């Protein structure tokens, strides 16, 4: 529906999915595809790579598990 | 507040905050603030020297509103208004505003005619 | 950086994402994963004085024995993930007849005419 939003859940272990995925978020976020958050899976990245992911991803909140 | 707004699907950033993003000079006036359905904000700024209205932000219909935008610098003195309609719901609560994307370059073309040609206003020519 | 991560990652994702990066990214996650081997190197040697200490007396020996197991898990995709990184190097310094045979000047026709 017209205003809806849904989230990308990446997986950390998997390096290329990192390496086309996340720049893909920032290309459809730039053009404003209804993307309200992401969710990185199967561990939890350091300081220096969460803090790219919050700043340069216009996203709202980030999903860590 | 609310940071986008919805362009028919895409998340475009708010222009009613970017409209009215502070500077020196222009000053708004609200009126009727204590009731939501009559309610009026007036954006003013200063225009040949003196001090004048620039946007009108207030509620038409139920749930359109309005952005009324002005042009005061135009051939005749007669000041052009420009309709920006914005589709409020307020169930989506996340994106409640979504922009009227029906005729919408049809009336962005209407102002800019009334600027620009004198003739009577008439998209329908073929441009070959 | 992604690669190098002190988690066992797969290695076709790893063998695939090295290929797009810069030459200085590469020495980065390979001091990265070095820094990480000898992480586990140094645990490995604090792992290995208490089996010698308590191998020279059995609860409490198996729970150091999967430890230092695990931890060679992890170790075998440390040495595999530097493996790929030395492939991904070294695909970078690469990117007079007097007979009448040839002309029959018997003839008048073949000198040039």
């Amino acid at each position: 529906e017209k205003g809806s939003t849904f989230g990308i859940n990446l997986i950390y272990v998997n390096p290329f999915m990192l390496q086309w995925g996340i720049p893909l978020i920032k290309e459809l976020r730039s053009k404003g595809y209804p993307i309200q958050f992401l969710t990185i899976g199967a561990g939890v990245p350091s300081l220096e790579v969460a803090s790219e992911y919050i700043e340069t991803l216009g996203l709202k909140y980030l999903g860590l598990k | 507040l609310c940071s986008f707004i919805t362009q028919d699907k895409m998340f475009v950033s708010n222009p009613i905050r970017k409209v009215f993003k502070p500077s020196q000079g222009m000053v708004v006036e609200i009126s009727n603030g204590n009731t939501s359905s009559k309610t009026v904000v007036t954006l003013s700024e200063p225009v040949q020297g003196e001090l004048k209205p620039t946007v009108i932000l207030k509620l038409l219909k139920e749930n359109i509103i309005q952005m009324e935008m002005i042009e005061n610098r135009t051939m005749d003195g007669k000041p052009v208004s420009l309709p920006l309609l914005y589709n409020f719901n307020p169930d989506n609560g996340f994106a409640p505003i979504s922009e009227v994307m029906e005729d919408r370059n049809q009336r962005i073309k209407e102002m800019y005619w009334k600027l620009w040609i004198d003739e009577p206003f008439n998209l329908d020519f073929d441009p070959r | 950086s992604a690669g190098g991560i002190r988690r066992p990652i797969q290695i076709e994702e790893f063998k695939t994402a090295i290929s797009g990066m810069s030459d200085m990214e590469l020495a980065q996650i390979k001091t990265e994963i070095e820094n990480s081997i000898n992480h586990l190197q140094r645990s490995n040697a604090r792992l290995g004085k208490y089996i010698a200490k308590l191998e020279g007396a059995s609860g409490d020996l198996a729970l150091y024995k999967d430890s230092v197991r695990e931890n060679e898990i992890v170790l075998n995709n440390y040495n595999e993930r530097v493996d790929a990184l030395e492939q991904e190097t070294v695909y970078r310094k690469t990117g007079v007849d007097m007979d009448n045979s040839n002309v029959d000047v018997v003839t008048p026709n073949s000198i040039f005419i």
